[PDB]
């Protein structure tokens, strides 16, 4: 099969017999090679359009930088807390050889909470000035290890009332460990981070929407391509 | 006094196989070791034959007590003779 | 068992209050302190049995080179199980058989 | 000697999770993964992934003479492909259960015939017969997981002048 | 089926000894050696380096050679008066000669400076008889006898002097 | 199999010369041949110092 | 108790080797590096780990 | 107790610009991360029949070949796909497939790729902002998924075996040559051609 | 990986572990935490695999208490660098390079070669400590050094390998030594005349 006409009818050959997700008599008809069992649901395998311009990472913690572990951590941020899945992350480097990565979050559950949904619900083109104010906690020591291949890891999202499923790419991991602050070194540590840190919520600017449509032009050109 | 406290579980079995009395085991501790250490020992008649003992950071110094009582404390018999067995010798007279 | 510091991971050694007599757990890289539960501060055997039974694994019926018995299992009263002597190495161990079902995988013996 | 590259590749393949994704507490019952002494990587399902590895080795996929060692007690799953190894050849008894030719030996007289004639019926050699999969090589470090009958008289089960084989009594069946 | 007779093992073992015989672990360890491992241990130090910070207008110099292929060719017997021509392991042992084959090694020579090559003949290699390198291994039984070689013979040895 | 202690397993020939030993009791036979051998070669050279210096 | 053990070093003030002299007091966890000649005195702390060369490295360090 | 080091509160007034989301997740900000195998690539840009006919490559080496095939043919792609009534749709050659046991796969045409999932804690998807040099968090990575082949049978996992297979067979470095002198013919001539020049420059020398 | 102390005999029982390139053994605590793991209980994590196993971890205790004084990464590095037997007076940057380098580098180069990879050398640390202890608290027997599965022949192959690198080496020092004799005439050699 080293024509490639013949590799072409195969790749249309794969895109024309997709089952239809709602068609449940042909779920039903598809069944396991090695386990014999019927399948229930399916899902529609697709990309996502507007995460690409954005640079994703895994972010993972190293032993005892683990927040369940970290009993008095946990119990302070909350026993999903909504104050873990809006946290901030700061790397700031002062030399080569120094480095460390600064923590936020947000301690009252009421302003994480209304973040969050603001957050999760941004389909329209207003959004409310949330001046949420975050509050350092923790710093870790980091190292970072590079992807090769663009697509190396993918998270994979769902959606049911589409019935699609969406992934985004993943570009390197980032792993975290426990670091202990020298006491002779405090005097330098205090003038680099801040006690608190603003977040105002405002509207894209027309240059930096045009900037990440042109980026996502390379994905999708029927919908974004400029005139 | 301290707070601490020293307590050993000594097996039944083998320590009437060998034929030995608590009371002889507490007279051979307070000798060896006069009134530093105060000593208490259950009857016979206890469910779990135990002899306790206290001090008259002290934790390491009675781990050191208790690694050098279980050492080198003789009850009985001639040192270097570790084990003693019965023979019979047929002799003509 | 011994705990570990909370915050920084580390040893939590015990400790004795003069003024409160109380026995704590202290991390001796920080001011952390925790209230002891128990007072079993150590524990010693000088004859041990523990790693006589603990030598035990999930997987152990798929090994074809082990022999195979007829001996009635105490739950769920099968006809076929793997027996085999004690895990442990020493000069002194038992030549006592610990037997594993087939079908609930536990180990009992004979007596 | 071969290539350790390969093995690498069929074990990620078939759900080998690397070292730096292992949790000892998460993973109390996982097998850890040896290729040439360097441990890899951790499974947890190492029944499957043994089978599927001695399944590919015996059709030819990897090399006859690669290693494949899984330790139950210590729950280890070992593979060598170093040179220097000492191996010998063994017949094959179908050891699948839910096979009819259970306890009994893979070669047939339809290879015997074949190795007789020199080819197949639609060269036929010692080769054929070991990627055929009714012979293997063993090395001394396998040996110590197989169950090896003497003669292919012991697969199933009063004179003064002929030798006595030994009963086996000790346990009731044997595989 | 049919069982298997002992007969039947035998016949499988007769298969086992004519495909390999009984010293193919010698002529294969030798015939993997030449192959690939003269090649590897020549390219594990592929680069010799050689700097000189000219000042004497600083300009830094840098000499490199690199190793390339490995050429082997089949035994050759080099006589006094120049002339040369194939040898069989007969003739070395009658004449205590060494049956051994030239190497041949790519060296590439590179000039680097900033401002701030061919086949060359590295030895003799010994080559053990009957393996994938010896003049034997192609010669049929009729040649074999016109050689002077006894088809009993098996190999796996060496000719030194 | 593994934790056998009949007589067969751990090295007991119970057929004779003239009967023929098998495969596993040649085996056990051919260690303890050599054990013997090894014990010979191996004590030689201390009988031989001994009696030099005990002629000495 | 005082150890006083003879070294190899070079004293970084005179330049005449095989003159240092470390004397370590493991009681008070102390340690003296003297030279034969310049007659200097150095003191750093020490550990229940300690070794001269400990000593040494610190007062290279010390030094620069 | 350990106090609070950063007590300054010093506070910086950063706004960052968010676009919106073509989905959210709903109930669970629960995503699960998939390792790529070596048999399986990801082709994001839509599929242009044209361009992918005139770009297949052939390679005198058939293991290349044959795995470039099965990747090409197993590559997860998508194309548009235009609607009977006129409108443009996204149509994608993969599925995901949940059997009764609870378990999912990985299908793309024919070929169907098992998933073992194994739960992770405290791990995150963050966003990167590289021009404020902030990491932004996205969702929750709760499970890590690793795609296995189905069975033996599979063409991939058949495709996978031959070419491993085939790939450490062909095993040839060093090239034969034919010598048709004696190899030393060099050394001697360049060591006269050296000794010559030598007593050339040597004569020049004495004579300059 | 040595196990100091006999049974009821020299107060603790201290795990020290031999270093290429170090002239004094080195307790387990101060090397684990030189590769990049300080935290006490990630050590224990590394080394046992079962937390109710509690004679392990009394064994462990020893090394633990012996190792406190160490608590900092940089610092166990330097204590590397002191004993790793180069020349005296080095720098403590240059020392620390230095015992980088002899970990990174011929610390189990059989695993790897690169750099921030020592996640595998610290799991594989923790397993010959782990078989260390199992063979110590009497749970397995010593390994048979006699059984023949852990022995390899070496057959023509190998035995000219090694000879020819050795060769091989030597006539690269023959060549190295005739250019830089060479260069000092300065002429285009024909590289026909280095080769012997
Ligand atoms: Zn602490
Ligand atoms: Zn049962
Ligand atoms: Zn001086």
């Amino acid at each position: 099969d080293t024509n490639p006409r013949s590799q072409l009818h195969s790749v249309e050959r794969t895109f024309d017999e997709v089952i239809d997700p709602r068609n449940k008599n042909r779920l039903q008809s598809l069944i396991h090679p090695r386990k014999k069992i019927k399948a229930v649901k399916a899902w529609h395998f697709f990309p996502d359009t507007s995460t690409f311009d954005q640079v994703f990472h895994s972010l993972k913690f190293v032993g005892s930088a683990s927040l369940s572990k970290d009993r008095p951590l946990n119990e302070q941020l909350g026993q999903v807390n909504a104050s873990i899945l809006t946290s901030l992350f700061k790397p700031i480097e002062i030399n080569p050889h120094n480095k460390w990565i600064s923590l936020y979050a947000v301690t009252d559950k009421l302003s994480a909470e209304s973040f969050r949904k603001s957050f999760n619900s941004i389909k329209d083109d207003n959004i409310v000035n949330r001046h949420v104010i975050y509050d350092h906690i923790k710093d870790f020591d980091q190292m970072f290890r590079g992807h090769k291949k663009l697509f190396e890891d993918f998270a994979i999202s769902f959606d049911d009332i589409s019935d699609r499923a969406f992934f985004v790419p993943i570009v390197g991991r980032l792993e975290l460990k426990k670091k202990r602050i020298v006491p002779g070194l405090v005097d330098m540590v205090n003038r680099t981070n801040y006690a608190h840190i603003r977040m105002d919520l405002r509207n894209p600017s027309t240059q930096e929407t045009a900037i990440r449509d042109s980026r996502r032009e390379q994905y999708d050109p029927v919908n974004y391509s400029s005139i | 006094q301290s707070p601490w406290l020293l307590r050993l579980e000594l097996d039944r079995a083998r320590m009437l196989d060998k034929q030995l009395t608590m009371n002889q085991v507490a007279d051979k501790i307070s000798e060896v070791f006069s009134d530093d250490l105060f000593v208490m020992w259950s009857e016979d008649n206890a469910d779990k034959l135990i002899i306790r003992c206290r001090v008259i950071e002290e934790d390491q110094m009675l781990k050191r007590i208790e690694a050098h009582m279980l050492d080198l404390i003789a009850l009985r018999g001639i040192p270097g003779i570790s084990k003693v067995y019965m023979v019979k010798h047929k002799v003509s007279v | 068992s011994f705990r570990f510091c909370l915050e920084c991971n580390n040893m939590l050694y015990p400790k004795e209050d003069k003024e409160n007599q109380r026995l704590l757990y202290s991390c001796r890289n920080c001011d952390y302190t925790e209230l002891a539960e128990d007072p079993k501060v150590y524990r010693h055997e000088l004859i041990t049995n523990i790693g006589e039974t603990a030598g035990i694994v999930d997987d152990i019926g798929q090994d074809p080179t082990l022999p195979r018995s007829d001996k009635e299992c105490p739950e769920c009263h099968s006809r076929d199980c793997v027996f085999f002597q004690s895990q442990q190495r020493r000069k002194d161990t038992n030549m006592t058989l610990f037997y594993v079902c087939l079908n609930c995988k536990k180990t009992f013996r004979d007596e | 000697g071969s290539p350790s590259e390969p093995i690498i590749n069929f074990l990620e393949e078939w759900g080998m999770e690397p070292l730096e994704d292992y949790d000892p507490a998460q993973h109390t019952k996982s097998t850890r993964i040896f290729v040439n002494g360097v441990w890899t990587g951790i499974h947890r399902d190492p029944s499957m992934l043994v089978s599927t590895m001695r399944d590919l080795r015996r059709s030819g996929a990897i090399s006859p003479e690669v290693s494949i060692i899984r330790d139950i007690r210590e729950r280890e799953f070992k593979i060598f492909t170093d040179v220097g190894r000492v191996y010998r050849p063994l017949f094959i008894v179908e050891d699948d259960e839910s096979k009819d030719n259970k306890g009994e030996l893979r070669i047939t007289k339809e290879h015997i015939r074949k190795i007789q004639q020199g080819y197949d019926d639609d060269v036929y050699g010692w080769s054929s017969l070991v990627t055929s999969g009714v012979i293997e090589y063993v090395d001394g470090e396998e040996e110590e997981t197989i169950m090896i009958a003497m003669t292919p008289e012991d697969l199933q089960t009063n004179d003064t002048a002929k030798r006595i084989k030994p009963e086996m009594s000790t346990s009731s069946h044997h595989t | 089926d049919d069982t298997i007779t002992t007969e039947d093992c035998w016949t499988v073992i007769s298969a086992f000894f004519e495909e390999k015989g009984l010293v193919s672990q010698q002529l294969d360890s030798f015939d993997e050696f030449m192959e690939t491992s003269i090649q590897d241990l020549v390219w594990e130090e592929p680069r010799l380096i050689l700097d000189q910070p000219a000042q004497h207008d600083n300009i830094n110099k840098r000499y490199e050679i690199r190793f390339g292929k490995i050429y082997l060719s089949r035994p050759t017997m080099t006589e006094a008066d120049g002339t040369t021509h194939a040898m069989f392991p007969q003739e070395a042992r009658l004449r205590n000669l060494t049956y051994s084959s030239p190497v041949y090694l790519d060296m590439e020579k590179s000039m680097f400076t900033s401002i701030d090559g061919n086949k060359v003949h590295i030895g003799k290699v010994p080559i053990m008889l009957r393996s994938k390198f010896c003049s034997l291994r192609t010669l049929d039984e009729v040649d074999l006898y016109k050689m002077k070689e006894c088809p009993y013979d098996m190999g796996g040895y060496f000719v030194i002097n | 199999t593994k934790d056998d202690f009949s007589p067969e397993s751990k090295g007991f020939v119970e057929n004779s010369y003239l009967r023929g030993l098998t495969p596993q009791e040649f085996f056990f036979h051919a260690m303890a041949g050599r054990e013997g051998l090894i014990d010979t070669a191996v004590k030689t050279a201390e009988t031989g110092y001994i009696q030099r210096r005990l002629v000495k | 108790i005082k150890q006083k053990l003879e070294t190899q070093f070079t004293c970084l003030f005179c330049n005449h080797d095989n003159s240092v002299v470390c004397t370590l007091d493991k009681k008070n966890s102390i340690g003296l590096l003297e030279c034969k000649k310049c007659n200097l005195s150095f003191q750093a702390p020490i550990n229940s780990l300690s070794q001269p060369i400990d000593i040494y490295s610190d007062w290279i360090d010390a030094c620069e | 107790h350990t106090k609070s080091v950063y007590d300054n509160g010093e506070t910086l007034d950063i706004s960052l610009p968010i676009h919106p989301k073509s989905h959210i997740p709903q109930g669970k900000q629960d995503r699960w991360v998939v390792k790529l195998p070596d048999f399986l690539d990801i082709n994001a840009e839509p599929f242009d029949p044209r361009p992918f006919e005139m770009n297949v490559k052939t390679h005198e080496d058939k293991n290349q070949e044959l795995l470039d095939k099965l990747i090409a043919v197993n590559t997860v792609r998508w194309r548009y796909a235009k609607s009977e009534t006129g409108g443009i749709f996204k149509e994608t050659n993969s599925q995901i497939i949940q059997w009764e046991d609870g378990t999912y796969s990985l299908r793309v045409g024919s070929e169907i790729f098992d998933m073992f999932t194994t739960n992770t804690d405290d791990n995150y998807l963050v966003s990167e902002h590289n021009e404020e040099g902030i990491l932004m968090t996205e969702s929750t990575l709760s499970k890590s998924v690793k795609l296995v082949p189905a069975s033996f049978q599979s063409t991939t996992h058949q495709k996978l075996a031959k070419a491993l297979s085939a790939k450490q067979k062909k095993e040839s470095y060093a090239r034969s040559v034919v010598t048709k002198e004696d190899p030393e013919e060099r050394q001697r001539r360049l060591e006269s051609q050296e000794n010559e020049r030598y007593r050339l420059e040597r004569r020049r020398k004495q004579a300059e | 990986i040595k196990l100091y102390g006999r049974e009821d005999k020299g107060t603790g029982r201290t795990i020290k572990a031999t270093l290429p390139y170090v002239k004094q053994d080195i307790p387990i605590v101060i090397v684990f935490r030189a590769l990049g793991v300080v935290p006490d209980g990630e050590i224990l994590q590394h080394i046992c695999y079962d937390e109710n196993d509690w004679q392990m971890l009394e064994m462990l205790k020893p090394c633990i208490e012996e190792g406190f004084v160490i608590q900092d990464k940089e610092v166990a590095l330097d204590f590397i660098g002191r004993r790793g037997s180069a020349a005296l007076g080095i720098r403590r940057e240059k020392r620390i390079q230095y015992a980088k380098d002899i970990l990174q580098k011929e610390l189990l180069p059989h695993i790897t070669q690169e750099e921030g990879f020592e996640t595998r050398k610290t799991f594989f640390l923790g397993y010959m400590v782990n078989r260390l202890l199992l063979c110590a608290l009497e749970r397995k027997d010593q390994d048979d050094r006699d059984h023949f599965g852990k022995k390899r022949l070496d057959l023509a192959g190998p035995l000219l390998a090694n000879l020819f690198r050795i060769l091989f080496r030597k006539l690269t020092r023959e060549i190295y030594r005739y250019m830089q004799r060479c260069i000092e005439t300065d002429r285009d050699f024909n590289l026909n005349l280095a080769v012997k």
